[PDB]
C-alpha cells in the first residue's frame, strides 16, 4: 500500500476519529448485546 | 465642488458642507440670541430662558400624572419651575467650576459673565413658563 | 509617565528602538556585549506604555520593561 | 477568451503527511499547541499562502466545486430518506392528518422512543424542512422518483467533484478570465437566472401543472398518470387546460391572451392547499425568464455592442462627491474580499426578505397549516441572512486593510467616506441612543406603569395609543389595489393585508395581520437593534486602517487582539474584534425577530375555525396586552410557551428537552472564554506540565493556552450555538405539540 | 445665496415651474381605473383637496383616497423636480 | 441495616413501574396493525423492558422509597458489583492507556522525529507500546523502586518564589 | 528652525484632523522633501498629494508624524524627514531625529538614560521599598 497514503492514514485525526469510532463501536455493540447492565452481575 | 476644508485648513479635523457653511446656516446661527452681537450676557440669557421655559410646560401638561385633572395646567407649571431650578443649578455649577480670575474678552467666558446669563436664564424661563400658562389657561 | 528601564543582559539587537512608535529609545555606545551598545530611554514623557519594545525584545527574561504609571494627555494616547 | 495552463498541480498524497504544506509558517511544523490552531485557522486563507492573483482565483474556482459536490451530496442525502425512509405516499394521500417524517432512530440505548407517531402507520420523527411540500408541488408521486433524484444527485456531486480536481490540477484558468465580468454577468442573468427560470416554467406547465390540479381535484394520487403521459398525450392536458388544443400558434402569433387558462394572475391562494396557484407561479417564472434573458445582454463581451461596466461607473459623479464611482471598477476586479462583502451582504439580505415572502404568501400546497414548517422555514432563513450580514462586515473589513490602496482611491466615493468617517460614526451613534431610548424605555416605562397599579398611564391600545399609521395606512392600500391599481388582478398578494381568513382543514392557513401598539413597539426594537449591530460592524470598517488612538492599525492587520495596555488600553480595536462584538449584537437582533414571529403568528394568525366561523388562536390573543411590558415576555411567552419543550421527558419529543438542557449548557460554558483572559490559563497549565514533568510524560509539542483572538473566537461561537439550538429546541418542541 | 463656505448656488425658481408644469400637465391626462374615476392623478387630487376642505377642521381618514393621490402625485414632481435640478445643474456647469 | 431500603424484588413502588410502563406501551401498541414493522418495533420495547425490571429483581439490588435501585459503595462485599468490580475494570483500563502512551512519548523523545511523532504517529511504534500494556501494574511499580519513574524535583523547572 | 510658511501636501481636509487640544495645548509638525509629486496615506484616513520639494504637515499626536514618517521611509524611501514639537506661545522644539541621527543606529555623544547595572531578577522585594519613595526598579 501507497507510502505518503499510509503516512496521511498515520496523521493525529485520522487516527483519532478511527480509533474513537472504533470504541464507541465496541461499547454501543456491548450495550446492544448486553442492554442494561447498572451493575456487574456476579 | 461644495465640500471644501474647513477654514481653507485641510488638516483642520472638519469639513466645509452646506448644513454647517451655507448662507441659510450662517444667517441663522449669527443672530440666534447666544451668538448675537452688541448683547449683554444678561440680554442673551433672558431671552434664552423666555424660549425654552415657554416650551416647557407643554409635555408636562398634557402628558403628566395629573393630566387628566382639573389642575393639570397648575401641575404643568409647577413642574417647569421643578425643571427650571435644576437647570439653573447645572448653570451655576459650570460657571463656578469652568472661569476665574481669566478676564477674556469674549464676555459670557467669565465668572461675572456666567452668572448675569444665568440669571437672565432663570427669570427668563419662569417668565416663558407663565406666558405660556396665561395663554393656555384662557385658551 | 510610565518608567522605562534597560537592564544589563541588553544585547544591542535594536530591536526595541526600531519598534517604538514614539520614539522613546535609542542605541548608545557600550562596553558590556557583543554589539558595543546599548538601548536608552531619553524620552519616556513620550511614552505610550504600548510594551511593543517589550514584545521586540530576543533576551530571557527582557532586558527591557516598561512599568505603566502616571497618565497624561500624551501617555493616555489623546488628540482631544 | 478562453485563457487556460495544463497540467499545472501534480496528484499525489505527498502533501497529504505535511500538514501547514500551503503556508512558508507553517510548513516547518510545530514548537507548541498554537501551531495546531493556527493550521485550522489559515487553511482557506488563500490570499496569506500567495501573493499571486491568478493562484488565488484558481484555488478560490475550485474550492467552489468542493462546495457544490457538497450540496448535492445533501439534497441526495434528503431525497435517498424521502425514498426510503419516510411516510412521503402515506402522506401524499392524507396530508391534513399525517406528519411529514423522514428520520428514522435505530433501537440503542432505548432512543427509539424518538420514533414519534406521525400517521400513516408510520414511525419516526417528524421534519419540519418543508421537503414534502415542495416534492408535492414539483408532481413527484412515488418513491421511485425520489429514489432516482438522489442518484442524480450522487452523480451530480461526482462530476462537481471530478471538475474541482480538473480546473485545479489539470486545466487552470488564468487570470484574465476569471477578469471577464461583462461576460460572467451575461451567462449568469441570462444562462443562470434566465433558463434557470424557463426551464423551471417547462416543468411547471408539463408536470406540476395538471398532477396537482388531480391531486386538488381528489384524485387518488396512484390513480394520476405519469408526467411524461402529460406530455406524450396533449388530450390529458387539455381535458385540464383547454387552451392547449390550440398548441404553439397563439405562442408565436402574439395570441398570448389563450393561455390565460394555465397563465394566470389571480393572486391570493388555492382554497384546497393554502397555497399560491401554480398557474401564477408558472407565469412568474415565464415573466421572471424573458427579463433575466434581457437583462443578460446588457454588457459588451466579443461584439461591439453592450456597456462597458468600467465606462458606466466612470460617468457617475455629481458635484457632492469628488470623482465619484472612479476607480471602483479596479477594486471589483482585482479584490475578491471586495466581491465577497457585496454578494454577502445581499445574499443575507435576500435570504430575510426570503423569510417574509413565504409565510406571508405561502408558495407550497398545505404549507401554511403545518405550522412547524412555517416557524421553521422563517427561522431558518433569518438566521442565514444574520451571519451573511456579519460575514459582509468581515470582509469589508478584510478588504480595507489588506487591499485598499489610496493611489487607487484618490477623491472618490470611498476616499471620500473615510476622510468623514467621524460625523457618520457619531451620527450612527447618535441614533442608536435615541431608538434605544425610545423603543426599550417605553418597556420600562410600561413595567413600571403596571407594577405601581397605573394601567391608564401605560403606552397600550387602551391607554396612550402608539399607532403605527404608516403601516396601516400600507396594508389598506394593499387591500384595495386588486381590481384598481392593480386592475387585472383578482385578490390579494397576501391575506396578511387585509381581506378573508383561509382555512385548511378547521385550521387558519393566513389571514389579516392587525397592527397596534404592541407592533408599533416591537418594530421600533428592530430599529434600534439592527442600527446597533451596523454601528458596531460601520465603525470597524471605517476604522480598519487608523484612527485617532492607533495611526498604523492597518500594519497590525485584520486579526490582532490589541496593541497593548497603553494609550490607556487598546484591547479589540482590530477590524476582527468588531465582527466578534456585531455577532452578538446580530444574534440579539435575529432572537426578538423570531419572538416576534413566533408570538405574534401564534396569538393573532395560527388556530381552529368552527363551521359557524369562530376563531381560536393557539394564545388567544394575548400579545396586544402581554406583549407591551418585559414582565409579559418572560411570562406570557418565554414561561408559557417553554412548557412543551421541559414537559418533554419519557416522550417522543424528549430529544427537544435534551436538546434545551444541552444548548444551556454550551451557552454558559462560552462564558469561561469571553470573561477570562489567558495570562490565567497559561500560569494554570504551568503547574500541570510540572506535574507531567515530574512523571516524564510531557509533550515535545508544549502545551499553550488559547491566543487572545482563539479565546474570543471559541467564546462567540459557543455563545452562538448554545442560545441558537436552546431557541430551536423550544420552538420545535412548542410548535410540534400545539401546531 | 452660498450653498457653501465660499461657494455661489443660482437656485433658479424657474426649476421649480417647469417642473410642476413638466409634471402636472402630463399626470392629466385621464384613466379608466376605479379609483382616478374618469379624471387623471392631477384632478383626482385637486377635487380630493377641495372635499377635504369643505370639512375644513377634520382632517382625511385613513381610508380616503386623498393619501394616495397626494403621495402618488408628489412622487411624480418630486421625481421631475429632482431630474430638473440636476439638468439644470449640468447647463451651469455644475458637475 | 439499610432499614429505609428493600431488595426490588420485595418493593410494591418498583413492580407498579413495570406495570405502569408496559401499559403505557401496550396502549401504544394497538394504535398498529398486528405483523407491522411499528408493531414489531413496540414489541421488543416491551421484551426489552420485562427483561430488565426481571433482571434487576432477581439481582438483589435495593430499592429505595421512590421503587428506584439504588447503589452502595461503602465497600461491602454484597454489593461489590455495584461500584467496586467496575471500580478495578476502570483502573486496570485507564492505567493501561496513560502507561502505553508514557512509554510511546518517552521512546520518540530519543529520536529526530520527537514532534514529528506526536502529529504523526509511528503506527508500529505505538501498536507495540498498545500491546505491552497488560502488566503495567508491575511495571509502574518496578520503575518507581528502580527510580526511573520521577524526576528530581531539581531537574524539572519552577518559577520564581 | 522649522519654517512655518513651508507649502503643504495637496488635501480635500477630512473630520480625522486636530481638534482644540492642538491649537492650547500643543501640535506636531512633520517636514519633509519629495523628489516627485506622489500620493501617500494621512494617518488620519486618506489619501494626499505629496507635492514635489518641501512639504509640511500639522497632527494631534507624536505617533501621527513619526507613523507617517515610517511609511515615508517604508514606501517612498524618504529619509530627510523632521519632526517638531509647536506649542501655542510660539514656541518650536525639535524632537526627531534628535541628534540628525536616526535613534536605531548608534551614534558617539549620546548617553545611556534608564539603564541598570543587573539583571531584571536583581530587583529588591516591595516590602523592602514599604515606606520610602523608592520603587523595586530604581
Ligand atoms: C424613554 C422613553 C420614555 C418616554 C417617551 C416616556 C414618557 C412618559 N413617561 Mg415614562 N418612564 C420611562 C421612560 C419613558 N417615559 C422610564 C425608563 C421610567 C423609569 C421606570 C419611566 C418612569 C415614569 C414615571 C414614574 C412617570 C413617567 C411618566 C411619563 C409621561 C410624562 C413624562 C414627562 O412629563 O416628561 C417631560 C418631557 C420633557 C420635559 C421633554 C421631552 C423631550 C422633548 C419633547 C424633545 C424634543 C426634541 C426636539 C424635537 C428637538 C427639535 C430641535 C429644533 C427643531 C429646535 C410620558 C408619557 C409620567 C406619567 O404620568 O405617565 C403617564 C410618570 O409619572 N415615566
Ligand atoms: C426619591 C425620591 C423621589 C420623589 C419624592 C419623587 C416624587 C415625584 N416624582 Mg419621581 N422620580 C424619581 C425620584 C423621586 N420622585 C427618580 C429617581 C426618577 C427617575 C427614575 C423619577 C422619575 C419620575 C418621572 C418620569 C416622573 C416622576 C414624577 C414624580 C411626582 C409624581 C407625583 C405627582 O403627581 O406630582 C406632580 C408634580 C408636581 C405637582 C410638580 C412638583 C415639582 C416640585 C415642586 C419641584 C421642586 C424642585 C426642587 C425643590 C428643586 C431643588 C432641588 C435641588 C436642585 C437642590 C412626584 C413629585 C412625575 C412628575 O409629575 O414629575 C414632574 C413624573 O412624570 N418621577
Ligand atoms: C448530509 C447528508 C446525510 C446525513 C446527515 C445522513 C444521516 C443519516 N443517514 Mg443517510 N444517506 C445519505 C446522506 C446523509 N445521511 C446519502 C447521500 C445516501 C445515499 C448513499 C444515504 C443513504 C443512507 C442509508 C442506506 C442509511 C442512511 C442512514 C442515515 C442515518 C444513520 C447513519 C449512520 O449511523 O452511519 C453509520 C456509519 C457507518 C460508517 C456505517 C443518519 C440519520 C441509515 C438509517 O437511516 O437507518 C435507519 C441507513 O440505513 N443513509
Ligand atoms: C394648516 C393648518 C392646520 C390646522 C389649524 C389643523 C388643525 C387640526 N387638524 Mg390638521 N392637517 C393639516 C393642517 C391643519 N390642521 C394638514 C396640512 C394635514 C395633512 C393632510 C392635516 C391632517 C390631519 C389629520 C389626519 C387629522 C388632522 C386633525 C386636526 C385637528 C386636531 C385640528 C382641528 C385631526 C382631526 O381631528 O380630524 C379628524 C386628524 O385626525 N389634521
Ligand atoms: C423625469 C424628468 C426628467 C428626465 C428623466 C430627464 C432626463 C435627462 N435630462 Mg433633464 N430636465 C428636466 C427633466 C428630466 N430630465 C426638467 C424638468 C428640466 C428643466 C429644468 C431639464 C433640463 C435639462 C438640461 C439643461 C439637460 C437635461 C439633460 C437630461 C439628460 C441627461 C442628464 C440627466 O439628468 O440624466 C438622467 C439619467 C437618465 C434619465 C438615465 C439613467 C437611468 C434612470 C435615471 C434610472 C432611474 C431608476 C431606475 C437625461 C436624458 C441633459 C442632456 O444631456 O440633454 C439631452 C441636459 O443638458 N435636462
Ligand atoms: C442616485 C443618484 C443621485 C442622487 C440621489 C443625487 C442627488 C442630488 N443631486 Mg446629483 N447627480 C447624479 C446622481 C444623483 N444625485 C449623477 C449620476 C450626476 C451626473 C449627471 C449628478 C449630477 C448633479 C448635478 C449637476 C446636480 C446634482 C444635484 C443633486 C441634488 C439635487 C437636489 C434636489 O433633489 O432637488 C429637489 C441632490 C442632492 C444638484 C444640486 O447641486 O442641488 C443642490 C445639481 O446641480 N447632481
Ligand atoms: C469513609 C471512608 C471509608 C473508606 C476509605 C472505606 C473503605 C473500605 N471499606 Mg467501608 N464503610 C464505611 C466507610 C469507609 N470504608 C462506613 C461509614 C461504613 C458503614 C456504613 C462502611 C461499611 C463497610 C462494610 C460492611 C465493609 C466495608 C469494607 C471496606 C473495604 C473494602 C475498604 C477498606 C469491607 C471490608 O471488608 O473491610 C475490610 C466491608 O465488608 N465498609
Ligand atoms: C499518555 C498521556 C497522558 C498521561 C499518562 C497523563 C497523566 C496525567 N495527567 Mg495529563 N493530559 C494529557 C495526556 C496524559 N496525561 C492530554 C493529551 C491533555 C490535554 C487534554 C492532558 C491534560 C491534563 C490536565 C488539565 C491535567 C492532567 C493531569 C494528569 C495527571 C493526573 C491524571 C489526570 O488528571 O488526567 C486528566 C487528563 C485528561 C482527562 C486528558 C485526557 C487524556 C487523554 C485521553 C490521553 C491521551 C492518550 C494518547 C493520545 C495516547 C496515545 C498513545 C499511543 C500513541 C501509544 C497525570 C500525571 C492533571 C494533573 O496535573 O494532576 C497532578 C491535570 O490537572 N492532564
Ligand atoms: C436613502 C435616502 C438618503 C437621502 C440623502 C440625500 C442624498 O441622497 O444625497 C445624495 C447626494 C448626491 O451627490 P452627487 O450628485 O455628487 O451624487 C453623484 C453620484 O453619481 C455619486 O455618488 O450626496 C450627498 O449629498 C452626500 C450624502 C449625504 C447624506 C446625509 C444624510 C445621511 C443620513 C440619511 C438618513 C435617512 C435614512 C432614511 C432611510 C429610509
Ligand atoms: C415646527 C417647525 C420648525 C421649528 C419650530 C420651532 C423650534 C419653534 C420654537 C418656538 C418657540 C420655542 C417659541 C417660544 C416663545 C416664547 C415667548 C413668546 C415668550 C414670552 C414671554 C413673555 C411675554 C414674558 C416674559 C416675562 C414675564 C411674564 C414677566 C417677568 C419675566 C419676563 C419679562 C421674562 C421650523 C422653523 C424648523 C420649520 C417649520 C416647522
Ligand atoms: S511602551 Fe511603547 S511607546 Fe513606550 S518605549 Fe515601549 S514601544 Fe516605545
Ligand atoms: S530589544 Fe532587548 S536586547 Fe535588543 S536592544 Fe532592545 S533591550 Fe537590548
Ligand atoms: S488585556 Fe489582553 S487584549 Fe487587553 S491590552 Fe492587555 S494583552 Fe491586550
Amino acid at each position: 500500500m501507497n507510502k505518503d497514503l499510509l503516512k496521511y492514514l498515520s496523521t493525529a485525526p485520522v487516527l483519532g476519529v478511527i480509533w474513537i469510532a472504533i470504541t464507541a463501536a465496541i461499547i454501543v455493540e456491548f450495550n446492544r448485546l448486553y442492554p442494561d447492565a447498572l451493575f456487574f452481575p456476579l | 465642488d461644495f465640500i471644501k476644508p474647513y477654514n481653507d485648513d485641510p488638516f483642520v479635523g472638519n469639513l466645509a458642507t452646506p448644513i454647517n457653511t451655507s448662507s441659510l446656516t450662517k444667517n441663522l446661527l449669527g443672530n440666534l440670541p447666544i451668538y448675537r452681537r452688541r448683547l449683554s450676557p444678561l440680554l442673551r440669557g433672558l431671552e434664552i430662558g423666555m424660549a425654552h421655559g415657554y416650551f416647557f410646560i407643554g409635555p408636562f401638561y398634557k402628558l403628566g400624572p395629573l393630566r387628566n385633572s382639573e389642575i393639570a395646567l397648575l401641575s404643568g407649571f409647577l413642574s417647569c419651575v421643578g425643571l427650571i431650578i435644576f437647570l439653573t443649578v447645572g448653570l451655576l455649577l459650570y460657571g463656578n467650576t469652568s472661569f476665574d480670575k481669566d478676564e477674556s474678552k469674549d464676555q459670557l467666558q467669565t465668572s461675572e459673565g456666567w452668572n448675569q446669563f444665568t440669571a437672565g436664564f432663570l427669570v427668563g424661563a419662569i417668565g416663558g413658563a407663565g406666558f405660556a400658562y396665561l395663554i393656555l389657561v384662557n385658551l | 509617565a510610565h518608567n522605562v528601564k534597560i537592564y544589563d543582559t541588553c544585547i544591542g539587537c535594536t530591536q526595541c528602538v526600531r519598534a517604538c512608535p514614539c520614539d522613546v529609545l535609542e542605541m548608545v555606545p557600550w562596553d558590556g556585549c557583543k554589539a558595543l551598545q546599548i538601548a536608552s530611554a531619553p524620552r519616556t514623557e513620550d511614552c505610550v506604555g504600548c510594551k511593543r519594545c517589550e514584545t521586540a525584545c530576543p533576551t530571557d527574561f527582557l532586558s527591557i520593561r516598561v512599568y505603566l504609571g502616571a497618565e497624561t494627555s500624551r501617555s493616555m494616547g489623546l488628540a482631544y | 477568451k478562453v485563457l487556460i495552463d495544463r497540467n499545472v498541480v501534480p496528484t499525489n498524497f505527498e502533501k497529504w503527511s505535511k500538514p501547514g504544506h500551503f503556508s512558508r509558517s507553517l510548513a516547518k511544523g510545530p514548537k507548541t499547541t498554537t501551531w495546531i490552531w493556527n493550521l485550522h485557522a489559515d487553511a482557506h486563507d488563500f490570499d496569506s499562502h500567495t501573493n499571486s492573483l491568478e493562484e488565488i482565483s484558481r484555488k478560490i474556482f475550485s474550492a467552489h466545486f468542493g462546495q457544490l459536490a457538497v450540496i448535492f451530496i445533501w439534497l441526495s442525502g434528503m431525497y435517498f430518506h424521502g425514498a426510503k425512509f419516510s411516510n412521503y405516499v402515506a402522506w401524499l394521500n392524507n396530508p391534513i392528518n399525517i406528519k411529514p417524517s423522514a428520520q428514522v432512530v435505530w433501537p440503542i440505548i432505548g432512543q427509539e422512543i424518538l420514533n414519534a407517531d406521525v400517521g400513516g402507520g408510520f414511525q419516526g420523527i417528524q421534519i419540519t424542512s418543508g421537503l414534502f411540500q415542495l416534492w408535492r408541488a414539483s408532481g413527484i408521486t412515488n418513491e421511485m422518483q425520489l429514489y432516482v433524484t438522489a442518484i442524480g444527485g450522487l452523480f451530480m456531486a461526482s462530476l462537481m467533484l471530478f471538475a474541482g480536481w480538473f480546473h485545479y490540477h489539470k486545466a487552470a484558468p488564468k487570470l484574465e478570465w476569471f477578469q471577464n465580468v461583462e461576460s460572467m454577468l451575461n451567462h449568469h442573468l441570462a444562462g443562470l437566472l434566465g433558463l434557470g427560470s424557463l426551464g423551471w416554467t417547462g416543468h411547471l406547465i408539463h408536470v406540476s401543472l395538471p398532477i396537482n390540479k388531480l391531486l386538488d381535484s381528489g384524485i387518488v394520487p396512484a390513480q394520476i398518470p405519469l408526467p411524461h403521459e402529460f406530455i406524450l398525450n396533449r388530450n390529458l392536458m387539455s381535458e385540464l387546460y383547454p387552451s392547449f388544443n390550440k398548441g404553439l400558434l397563439p405562442f408565436f402569433t402574439l395570441n398570448w391572451n389563450e393561455y390565460n387558462d394555465f397563465l394566470t394572475f389571480k393572486g391570493g391562494l388555492n382554497p384546497v392547499t393554502g397555497g399560491l396557484w401554480l398557474t401564477d407561479i408558472a407565469h412568474h417564472h415565464l415573466a421572471i425568464a424573458v427579463i433575466f434573458i434581457i437583462a443578460g445582454h446588457m454588457y459588451r463581451t466579443n461584439w461591439s455592442i453592450g456597456h462597458s461596466l468600467k465606462e458606466i461607473l466612470d460617468a457617475h459623479k455629481g458635484p457632492f462627491t469628488g470623482e465619484g464611482h472612479r476607480g471602483l471598477f479596479e477594486i471589483l476586479t482585482t479584490s475578491w474580499h471586495a466581491q465577497l462583502a457585496i454578494n454577502l451582504a445581499m445574499l443575507g439580505s435576500l435570504s430575510i426578505i426570503v423569510a417574509h415572502h413565504m409565510y406571508a404568501m405561502p408558495p407550497y400546497p398545505y404549507l401554511a397549516t403545518d405550522y412547524p414548517t412555517q416557524l421553521s422555514l422563517f427561522t431558518h432563513h433569518m438566521w442565514i441572512g444574520g451571519f451573511c450580514i456579519v460575514g459582509a462586515g468581515a470582509h469589508a473589513a478584510i478588504f480595507m486593510v489588506r487591499d485598499y490602496s489610496p493611489a487607487q482611491n484618490y477623491n472618490n466615493l470611498l476616499d471620500r467616506v473615510i476622510r468623514h468617517r467621524d460625523a457618520i460614526i457619531s451620527h450612527l451613534n447618535w441614533v442608536c441612543i435615541f431608538l434605544g431610548f425610545h423603543s426599550f424605555g417605553l418597556y420600562i416605562h410600561n413595567d413600571t406603569m403596571r407594577a405601581l397599579g397605573r394601567p391608564q398611564d401605560m403606552f397600550s391600545d387602551v391607554a396612550i395609543q402608539l399607532q403605527p399609521i404608516f403601516a396601516q395606512w400600507i396594508q389598506n392600500c394593499h387591500s384595495i389595489a386588486p381590481g384598481n391599481t392593480a386592475p387585472n388582478v383578482l385578490a390579494t398578494t397576501s391575506y396578511v393585508f387585509g381581506g378573508d381568513i383561509i382555512s385548511v382543514g378547521n385550521k387558519i392557513a393566513i389571514m389579516p395581520m392587525s397592527l397596534g401598539t404592541a407592533d408599533f413597539m416591537v418594530h421600533h426594537i428592530h430599529a434600534f437593534t439592527i442600527h446597533v449591530t451596523a454601528l458596531i460592524l460601520l465603525k470597524g470598517v471605517l476604522f480598519a486602517r487608523n484612527s485617532r488612538l492607533i495611526p498604523d492599525k492597518a500594519n497590525l492587520g485584520f486579526r490582532f487582539p490589541c496593541d497593548g495596555p497603553g494609550r490607556g488600553g487598546t484591547c479589540q480595536v482590530s477590524g476582527w474584534d468588531h465582527v466578534f462584538l456585531g455577532l452578538f449584537w446580530m444574534y440579539n437582533s435575529l432572537s426578538i425577530v423570531i419572538f416576534h414571529f413566533s408570538w405574534k403568528m401564534q396569538s393573532d394568525v395560527w388556530g381552529t375555525i368552527s363551521s359557524s366561523g369562530d376563531i381560536s388562536h393557539i394564545t388567544r390573543g394575548n400579545f396586544a396586552q402581554s406583549a407591551i411590558t418585559i414582565n409579559g415576555w418572560l411570562r406570557d411567552f418565554l414561561w408559557a410557551q417553554a412548557s412543551q419543550v421541559i414537559q418533554s421527558y419519557g416522550s417522543s419529543s424528549s430529544a427537544y428537552g435534551l436538546m434545551f438542557l444541552g444548548a444551556h449548557f454550551v451557552w454558559a460554558f462560552s462564558l469561561m472564554f469571553l470573561f477570562s483572559g489567558r495570562g490565567y490559563w497559561q500560569e494554570l497549565i504551568e503547574s500541570i506540565v510540572w506535574a507531567h514533568n515530574k512523571l516524564k510524560v510531557a509533550p515535545s509539542i508544549q502545551p499553550r493556552a488559547l491566543s487572545i483572538t482563539q479565546g474570543r473566537a471559541v467564546g462567540v461561537a459557543h455563545y452562538l450555538l448554545g442560545g441558537i439550538a436552546t431557541t430551536w429546541a423550544f420552538f420545535l418542541a412548542r410548535i410540534i405539540a400545539i401546531g | 445665496f452660498q450653498i457653501s463656505e465660499d461657494t455661489p448656488f443660482d437656485a433658479n425658481p424657474l426649476v421649480i415651474i417647469v417642473a410642476l408644469l413638466g409634471w402636472t400637465l402630463p399626470a392629466s391626462i385621464p384613466s379608466n381605473i376605479p379609483i382616478l374615476h374618469g379624471t387623471g392623478l392631477t384632478q383626482a387630487f385637486f377635487t380630493s383637496i377641495q372635499s377635504n376642505l369643505a370639512e375644513w377642521p377634520k382632517g382625511p381618514a385613513l381610508d380616503d383616497p386623498f393619501w394616495l393621490y397626494m403621495v402618488l402625485w408628489h412622487v411624480g414632481l418630486f421625481i421631475v423636480l429632482f431630474f430638473g435640478t440636476i439638468g439644470y445643474g449640468i447647463s451651469k456647469n455644475r458637475v | 441495616e439499610f432499614n429505609n431500603l428493600i431488595p426490588c424484588k420485595e418493593s410494591k413502588i418498583f413492580n407498579k413501574r413495570l406495570e405502569s410502563t408496559i401499559k403505557k406501551l401496550e396502549n401504544k401498541l394497538s394504535k398498529y396493525e398486528v405483523g407491522s414493522s411499528s408493531y414489531l418495533a413496540i414489541k421488543n420495547t416491551i421484551n426489552k423492558t420485562n427483561n430488565r425490571f426481571h433482571k434487576y429483581m432477581e439481582s438483589g439490588v435495593l430499592c429505595g422509597k421512590d421503587g428506584l435501585p439504588h447503589l452502595i459503595a461503602d465497600g461491602r462485599w454484597s454489593h461489590a458489583g455495584e461500584f467496586v468490580i467496575p471500580s478495578l475494570l476502570f483502573i486496570y483500563i485507564s492505567g493501561w492507556i496513560g502507561w502505553v502512551g508514557r512509554g510511546y512519548l518517552s521512546a520518540i523523545k530519543n529520536t529526530n522525529k520527537a514532534i514529528e511523532n506526536e502529529i504523526i504517529i509511528d503506527v508500529p511504534l505505538a501498536l507495540k507500546f498498545m500491546s505491552s500494556g497488560f502488566i503495567w501494574p508491575l511495571s509502574a511499580l518496578r520503575e518507581y523502586t528502580k527510580g526511573d519513574l520521577l524526576m528530581k524535583d531539581s531537574e524539572v523547572t519552577i518559577s520564581p518564589r | 528652525t522649522l519654517n512655518l510658511k513651508m507649502p503643504s501636501p495637496s488635501f480635500g481636509g477630512s473630520t480625522g484632523g486636530w481638534l482644540r487640544s492642538a491649537e492650547n495645548e500643543e501640535k506636531y509638525a512633520i517636514t519633509w522633501i519629495s523628489k516627485n509629486e506622489e500620493v501617500f496615506e494621512m494617518p488620519t484616513a486618506g489619501a494626499a498629494l505629496m507635492r514635489s520639494g518641501e512639504n509640511l504637515l500639522y497632527f494631534a499626536r507624536k505617533e501621527q508624524c513619526l507613523s507617517l514618517g515610517t511609511q515615508l521611509k517604508t514606501q517612498f524611501k524618504i529619509d530627510n524627514y523632521k519632526i517638531y514639537r509647536v506649542f501655542p506661545n510660539g514656541e518650536i522644539q525639535y524632537l526627531h531625529p534628535k541628534d540628525g541621527v536616526f535613534p536605531e543606529k548608534v551614534n558617539e555623544g549620546r548617553k545611556a538614560i534608564n539603564t541598570l547595572t543587573r539583571s531584571i531578577g536583581k530587583n529588591p522585594d516591595p516590602v523592602v521599598v514599604k515606606f520610602i519613595n523608592k520603587q523595586t526598579f530604581e
